[PDB]
RNA sequence: CAUCAGACACCACAAAAGGUGUUAGUUCAUCUAGACAGCCGGACGGUGGCCAUGGAAGUCGGAAUCCGCUAAGGAGUGUGU
């Protein structure tokens, strides 16, 4: 029981993030380009993977 | 008290500013910007100094404090 | 006396009145038998805008213009069993859909009765409405008893 | 079809100046759907409301300057959440429907032009 | 393509009172003074009135322009903090350790104790940075209100309290345990 | 601007694929006929449309994919139940 006004909260910080595919680096949600260097800024990302 | 901000008065290029002719055949003489053409250019005529209207160069003169 | 709206809904002859009527002063099993006298032709679904004051269910009926269009359709269905959709194309009341759906409380901002006769007359997607057409593409060209309703 | 609706634009609105001469700007902001509705079923007779792009509106008095300058006193007035209501009745009737009727807990009317001036009513 | 000149307008309100000498940028109002030591950026400040302060960047290329914006926003920053503050209201999330956060005095630095956090035995200590009070709020359960003047203190001692308490080899997005920053205002009530 | 810079033949190496790094360009469209972005508000009615009826109203599911008001609102983008 963590009331859901606090979850969505938590869920701003560590869930509503999107992931890039090469370098797997945490990214926020609107994203276009991941801002490592080492994955060479690609433009591939996807959502981060919600539970169940 | 109030802004403090200062000054850094340089001296703008403009219509009409007077430069100093350093390098060339002119060498070091009076002339004035008559247009502006782009960031690194000038256009000048000197004519009672002798200096011919030219497309000049900013890196062969010099922006003098005077200006008409 | 007080004021209670609800709003009741598709049934067949006395087709969970009991949640959303307990806190009205009124009953569950009779209310549920006093919609049969307004919804038993009107056997296609539609609503009915309950009025109850503190003591007694009084329920009436709110006009549909879907449901005007589906009284004028065909009603061969009893109960639960007609296995495939209990759907039925029927004949085009070609006039009998701009007097009653131009009658029907005048919904949807309607400025001539060709603005109502088409709004309710194509929106059909369960009959023909038409003997040798289709709905929903005789908007443009139903120009014909606009000054008589209005 | 933007040339064309804007075009459309343009000639409703050289439409609707030359036709009426009771103009009452409204500073109607934020109105639902269901306001307007009953707005667009109630003013079935004599009156026009007509929202739109008031930046739209800049251009097509700025167009027609040549054709009734009169309409040159709009361009400050039409700042704000603002609308057009055309009619040819004066100052009363419309302005006791717009302002009085549908109200909850924006309809007011902020300018009103007859003729070539401006009138507080 | 050198943008000839670009230049912004910093709005200056009564009470506050700049001080622009090369590029030390000293900002004095009604709750405090600020400075901010802008010398790796190349600017140029005018005053053009008591009220308005243009900066401005002559001859610059794409970065340089940029640069100039965030200039106008920093110095923004810092008139907004001594005028109104900055007040960041964090809240608990706990899932069934309640999270116990106390102020420590240790050597006179006042460390923000973090104790109890996921039902750790490790006492976590963070220090307060000079210009950030903390307060915990009446009557909504399980806040921390962190108010001061500078932006860059509130906001990174917020931070530093957040993630203090990062979960380790744990699925974070099950375990969403931590201090985190919901509400980011003013001191002033009024606004 | 390079938290592996680059540097002139033969000659002592580098590719496909990517980059809202940054300069230049091509085509088309909005473009001033005040857009884009952002903030404030609507996001209608026919309609719980036809239905599979414990329940389905945009929303476990299927097909038609309309009209009026409009300045604009989908037989609805998800959530909720």
């Amino acid at each position: 029981i963590i009331e859901p006004s606090l979850k969505a909260l938590a869920s701003k910080y560590n869930c509503d993030k999107s992931v890039c595919r090469k370098c797997y680096a945490r990214l926020p949600p609107r994203a276009t380009n991941c801002r490592k260097r080492k994955c060479g800024h690609t433009n591939q990302l996807r959502p981060k993977k919600k539970l169940k | 008290t109030d802004s403090i901000v200062k000054a850094s008065n340089w001296r703008l290029v403009e219509v009409g500013r007077v430069v100093l002719i350093k390098k060339g055949q002119s060498a070091g003489k009076l002339a004035a910007i008559v247009e502006i053409i782009d960031q690194k250019k000038v256009l000048i005529d000197g004519p009672k100094a002798g200096v011919p209207r030219q497309a000049i160069n900013l890196g062969q003169v010099v922006l003098t404090p005077l200006t008409f | 006396e007080v004021k209670y709206l609800y709003l009741r809904a598709v049934g067949g002859e006395v087709g969970l009145a009991p949640k959303i009527g307990p806190l009205g002063l009124s009953p569950k099993k009779v209310g549920e038998d006093i919609a049969k006298a307004t919804k038993e032709k009107g056997i296609k679904v539609t609503v009915q805008l309950k009025i109850q004051n503190r003591q007694a269910a009084a329920s009436v009926v709110p006009s549909a213009s879907s449901l005007v269009i589906t009284a004028l359709k065909e009603p061969p269905r009893d109960r639960k069993k007609d296995k495939n959709v209990k759907h039925s194309g029927n004949i085009q009341l070609d006039e009998i859909i701009e007097i009653a759906r131009q009658m029907r409380d005048k919904s949807f901002g309607r400025t001539l009765a060709s603005v109502t006769k088409e709004i309710l007359g194509t929106a059909q997607s369960v009959g023909c409405r038409v003997d040798f057409k289709n709905p929903h593409d005789i908007i443009e060209g139903i120009n014909a008893g606009e000054i008589e309703i209005p | 079809g933007i040339r064309e609706k804007k075009a459309e634009y343009f000639a409703k609105l050289r439409e609707y100046l030359e036709e009426y001469k009771s103009l009452f700007v409204v500073g109607v902001d934020n109105v639902s759907s269901q306001q307007m509705h009953e707005v667009r079923k109630e003013l079935r007779g004599r009156a026009v409301v007509l929202m739109g792009k008031n930046t739209m509106v800049r251009r097509a008095i700025r167009g027609f300057l040549s054709d009734l300058p009169d309409f040159e006193k709009l361009l400050p007035f039409v700042k704000g959440n603002v609308g057009f209501v055309f009619t040819n009745e004066p100052l009363t009737e419309i302005k006791n429907v717009i302002v009085s009727n549908r109200v909850a807990a924006g309809l007011t009317v902020v300018q009103v032009y007859d003729n070539g001036q401006v009138f507080p009513s | 393509m050198k943008y000839i000149q670009t230049e912004q307008q910093i709005e200056v309100p009564e009470g506050v009172t700049v001080s622009i000498k090369s590029r030390i940028v000293k900002v004095v109002g009604p709750r405090g003074t600020l400075t901010k030591n802008l010398k790796h950026i190349d600017v140029t400040f005018t005053k053009v009135n008591n009220q308005l302060i243009k900066v401005a960047v002559h001859n610059g290329g794409r970065k340089h322009v940029a640069a100039l914006r965030t200039v106008k926003s920093l110095v923004d920053n810092m008139i907004t903090g001594v005028t109104k503050g900055y007040k960041y209201k964090m809240r608990y999330v706990y899932a069934h350790f309640p999270i116990n956060v106390n102020i420590v005095e240790k050597d006179g630095a006042k460390f923000i104790e973090v104790r109890n956090f996921l039902g750790d035995k490790k006492i976590r200590n963070v220090p307060v940075r000079d210009g950030v009070t903390i307060e915990f709020s009446t009557n909504v359960k399980d806040e921390i209100v962190l108010s001061g003047n500078s932006v860059e203190d509130v906001s990174q001692n917020a931070a530093d309290l957040q993630q203090i308490c990062r979960v380790r080899n744990k699925d974070i997005r099950k375990f969403l345990d931590g201090i985190y920053v919901s509400h980011k205002g003013f001191i002033t009530e009024d606004l």
